[PDB]
């Protein structure tokens, strides 16, 4: 027996803030590479539009979900990470390269999750007389780690030992970017901001914008919880969720349970069809009843 | 006569709980899918 | 002191072996379940693994550099507050970047920094008056890239008698630039041992550090009697892997 | 990595194998085919 809904239920969170896109895609002063930045995002709306206007990307690279479904999404554990490379090294953040600053700066996970932007800015980090502000590490023994970062500046020797700088085979191991406002495009100086994010797991507090509508409960509706669509019925739940805990599943995997994002009431989700059906017929050459 | 008894609640049983089974998608739950990805990525799970 | 001091004459640490007995599980993720058996592949502490055992006591004072390998199970009984918290790193010097988590009786603090570690880190508690003193953990910081700090509250620093009471059990892991931190609690009554049981751990820390973690010290409390002379209580820790 | 004090390439694209590997690998019958072609047409150098 099939039952069509009849109803929308979308449930996001209260979130009246947009998400500050200025102070991160407009800062004045950006780090290195090899001290690259981390920073927190919460408690507000990813309206990416407002950049329309102002911001223009060269490079924008999305891992682990389609472009075209962000706005319809909520996200858990939002990190943004700024640093500065140089045109031709814009390349090698993406999972899985190979090259000096994927080897010692800045690496990213096989299974990433997140999106990669990135643009041009000769007109603010480039001067005619060079500008050598900005540095990357080009020895090191062994690679980075995922996420992991190296600030120490120690005498570099290939044997592995204690060096003093002015010894021989002994190397300090940063260097600086050169960036002029005459170079060839290669060596131009690109901003790089990478976010990373988890999706319809855990709490949410960064939400794309979207209309909550109200509740309704005992009846076959289509809803979105916190990103998370279906159809179902809705109905007044007796499980106690840790406040970890938003969703519930069953021994199949099923998302049967669900933590309301307004109200914080548990509520379990049932499927909407169900009972068998037998059709009894005389032949439709002797009758069409 | 138990064990007839047994073995078809077993089998039944089982087909339902290897309704879990990656099969090689990213997810086992459809609605994640479909939540996540667009038509022509959410495709290639679908059908694994 | 107001600068790092070594204890004059200080035992030198035997360690102890114990064994754990169905400790150190803890939740593999954020989804709800109940009536049901889960099947799951993690980093988890062997049923009846061996552990090594520290003890302070009379004028022995153990803290000394255990190594990290792939995340460790710790564990304390005390009585009176003795273990107060942990510093990370991979040198333990100003040469490279440490992450400190302790907590200094009136809040919880974790800062990843540039530290001159002192070898001898602890906080000062005056056993006549039965208040906390000093606080010598680090001489030097800079270079901070991580800080938090949380709500005030109180905490009973004075000495206590009698048998160990409370058993304190952390999960430590290291990935993708995580410090995954897991907590549990447990009422205990035992004089000296690892107590036997089971209990589940929670999730109360993901640090993003993207710091390397190769090794690992107490951070302990020393109950001077007066200037010049330190003591050190009753309590004990133990690491598994 | 000798190459990382000296050099920087603007196409670096690798087939049958992954980039990650290559420090641990030996090759067996290895050949360099060098020329010059315009800017445009770089993209024309990949199979299909
Ligand atoms: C999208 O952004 C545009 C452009 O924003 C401007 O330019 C960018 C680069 C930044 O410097 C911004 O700070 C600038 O504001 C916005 O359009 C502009 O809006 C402002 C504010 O209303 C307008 O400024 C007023 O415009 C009137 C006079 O305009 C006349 O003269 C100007 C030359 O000065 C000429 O460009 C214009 O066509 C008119 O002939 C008047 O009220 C007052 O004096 C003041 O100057 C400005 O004119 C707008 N520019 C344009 C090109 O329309 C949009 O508002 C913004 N959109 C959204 C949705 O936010
Ligand atoms: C990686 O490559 C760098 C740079 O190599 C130089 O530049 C490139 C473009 C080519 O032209 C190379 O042939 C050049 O050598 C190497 O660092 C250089 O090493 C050389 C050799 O030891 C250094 O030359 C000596 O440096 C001393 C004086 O330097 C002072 O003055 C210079 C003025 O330019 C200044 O840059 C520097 O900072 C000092 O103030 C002295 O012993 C002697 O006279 C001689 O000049 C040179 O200085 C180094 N350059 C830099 C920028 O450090 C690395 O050795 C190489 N690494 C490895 C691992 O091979
Ligand atoms: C990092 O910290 C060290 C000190 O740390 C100690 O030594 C390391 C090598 C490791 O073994 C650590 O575990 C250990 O705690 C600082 O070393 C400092 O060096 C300077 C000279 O470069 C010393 O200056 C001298 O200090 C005394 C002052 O009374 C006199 O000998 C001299 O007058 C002179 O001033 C300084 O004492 C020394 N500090 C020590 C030994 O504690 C190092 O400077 C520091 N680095 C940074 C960047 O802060
Ligand atoms: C436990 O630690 C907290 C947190 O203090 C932090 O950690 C300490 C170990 C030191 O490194 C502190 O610098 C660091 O912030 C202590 O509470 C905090 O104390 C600091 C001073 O140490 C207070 O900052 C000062 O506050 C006023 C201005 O507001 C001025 O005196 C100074 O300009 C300075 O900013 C700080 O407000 C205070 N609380 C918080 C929430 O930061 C706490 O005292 C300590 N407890 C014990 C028993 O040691
Ligand atoms: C980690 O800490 C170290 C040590 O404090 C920092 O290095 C120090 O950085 C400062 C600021 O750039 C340097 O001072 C500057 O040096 C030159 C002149 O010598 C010039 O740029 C400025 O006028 C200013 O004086 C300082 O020399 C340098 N110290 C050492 C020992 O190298 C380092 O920047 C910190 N790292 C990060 C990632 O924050
Ligand atoms: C429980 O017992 C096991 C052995 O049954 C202990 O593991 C052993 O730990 C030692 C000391 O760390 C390891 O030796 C060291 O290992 C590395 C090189 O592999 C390096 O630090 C030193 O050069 C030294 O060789 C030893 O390999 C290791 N053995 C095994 C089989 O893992 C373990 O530490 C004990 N548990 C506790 C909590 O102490
Ligand atoms: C999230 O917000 C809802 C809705 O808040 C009300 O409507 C908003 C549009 C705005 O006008 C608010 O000021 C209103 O209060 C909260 O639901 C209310 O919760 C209060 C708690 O005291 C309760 O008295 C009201 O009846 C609720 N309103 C409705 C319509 O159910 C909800 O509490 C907020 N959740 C969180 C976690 O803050
Ligand atoms: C690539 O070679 C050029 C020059 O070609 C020849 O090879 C060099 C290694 C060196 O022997 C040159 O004299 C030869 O002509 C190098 O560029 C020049 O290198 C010389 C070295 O003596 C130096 O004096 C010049 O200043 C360099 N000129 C420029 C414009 O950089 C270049 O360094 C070689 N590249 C590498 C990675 O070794
Ligand atoms: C980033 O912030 C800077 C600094 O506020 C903005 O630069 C201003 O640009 C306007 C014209 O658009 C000038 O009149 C101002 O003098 C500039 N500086 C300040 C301080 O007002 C810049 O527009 C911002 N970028 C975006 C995309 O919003
Ligand atoms: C720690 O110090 C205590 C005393 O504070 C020691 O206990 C005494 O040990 C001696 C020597 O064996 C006995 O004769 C006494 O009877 C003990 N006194 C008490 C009150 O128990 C203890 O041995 C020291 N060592 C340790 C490991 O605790
Ligand atoms: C002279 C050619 C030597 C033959 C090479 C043999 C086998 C193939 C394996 C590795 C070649 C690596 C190519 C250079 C990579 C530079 C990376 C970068 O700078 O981003
Ligand atoms: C009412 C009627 O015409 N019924 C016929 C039935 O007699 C016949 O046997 C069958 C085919 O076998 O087709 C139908
Ligand atoms: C070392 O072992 C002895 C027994 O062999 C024990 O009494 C002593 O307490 C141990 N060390 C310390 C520091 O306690």
């Amino acid at each position: 027996f099939r039952v069509v809904p009849s109803g929308d239920v979308v449930r996001f969170p209260n979130i009246t803030n947009l998400c500050p896109f200025g102070e991160v895609f407009n800062a004045t002063k950006f780090p290195s590479v090899y001290a690259w930045e981390r920073k927190r995002i919460s408690n507000c709306v990813a309206d990416y539009s407002v950049l329309y206007n102002s911001t223009s990307f060269s490079t924008f690279k999305c891992y682990g979900v389609s472009a075209t479904k962000l706005n319809d999404l909520c996200f858990s554990n939002v990190y943004a990470d700024s640093f500065v490379v140089k045109g031709d090294d814009v390349r090698q953040i993406a999972p899985g390269q190979t090259g000096v600053i994927a080897d010692y700066n800045y690496k990213l996970p096989d299974d990433f999750m997140g999106c990669v932007l990135a643009w041009n800015t000769r007109n603010i980090d480039a001067t005619s007389t060079g500008n050598y502000n900005y540095k990357y590490r080009y020895l090191r023994h062994g690679k980075l780690r995922p996420f992991e970062r190296d600030i120490s500046n120690v005498p570099f020797s290939p044997d592995g030992k204690p060096c003093t700088p002015p010894a021989l085979n002994c190397y300090w191991p940063l260097k600086d970017y050169g960036f002029y406002t005459t170079s060839g495009i290669g060596y131009q100086p690109y901003r790089v901001v990478v976010l990373s994010f988890e999706l319809l797991n855990a709490p949410a507090t960064v939400c794309g914008p979207k209309l909550s509508t109200d509740l309704i409960k005992n009846q076959c509706v289509n809803f979105n919880f916190n990103g998370l669509t279906g159809t179902g019925v809705l109905t007044p739940s007796s499980k106690r969720f840790q406040p970890f805990q938003q969703f519930g599943r069953d021994v199949s995997d099923f998302t049967d349970s669900v933590r309301d994002p307004k109200t914080s009431e548990i509520l379990d989700i049932s499927p909407c069809s169900f009972g068998g059906v037998s059709v009894i017929t005389p032949g439709t050459n002797a009758s069409s009843e | 006569l138990q064990d007839v008894v047994n073995q078809n609640a077993q089998a039944l049983n089982t087909l339902v709980k290897q309704l879990s089974s990656n099969f090689g998608a990213i997810s086992s739950v459809l609605n994640d899918i479909l939540s996540r990805l667009d038509k022509v990525e959410a495709e290639v799970q679908i059908d694994r | 002191l107001d600068r790092c001091t070594t204890f004059d004459d200080v035992q030198a640490p035997n360690y102890t072996q114990h064994t754990s007995s169905m400790r150190g599980v803890y939740y593999p993720d954020e989804i709800f379940r109940s009536d049901t058996l889960y099947l799951t592949q993690d980093l988890f502490l062997p049923f009846y693994s061996n552990v090594t055992g520290f003890h302070t006591i009379n004028h022995t004072f153990d803290n000394p550099v255990i190594p990290f390998k792939d995340g460790i199970y710790f564990a304390a009984t005390e009585k009176s507050n003795v273990v107060r918290g942990w510093v990370f790193g991979s040198t333990m010097n100003n040469k490279s970047q440490s992450v400190i988590i302790i907590n200094n009786s009136t809040n919880v603090v974790i800062r990843a920094c540039n530290f001159e570690l002192c070898d001898n880190p602890f906080f000062a508690v005056s056993k006549p008056m039965g208040t906390q003193t000093h606080t010598m953990i680090f001489d030097n910081a800079f270079n901070c890239t991580f800080e938090y700090i949380s709500d005030a509250f109180s905490l009973d620093v004075s000495e206590k008698s009698g048998n160990f009471k409370h058993l304190r059990e952390f999960v430590f892991k290291n990935k993708d630039g995580f410090l995954y931190v897991y907590k549990g609690y447990q009422p205990i009554d035992v004089v000296r041992d690892l107590p036997s049981g089971f209990n589940t751990l929670k999730p109360i820390f993901k640090l993003p550090l993207g710091i390397k973690i190769t090794n690992f010290r107490a951070i302990l409390t020393a109950f001077l009697p007066a200037q010049d002379t330190w003591g050190t209580s009753a309590a004990a820790y133990f690491v598994g892997y």
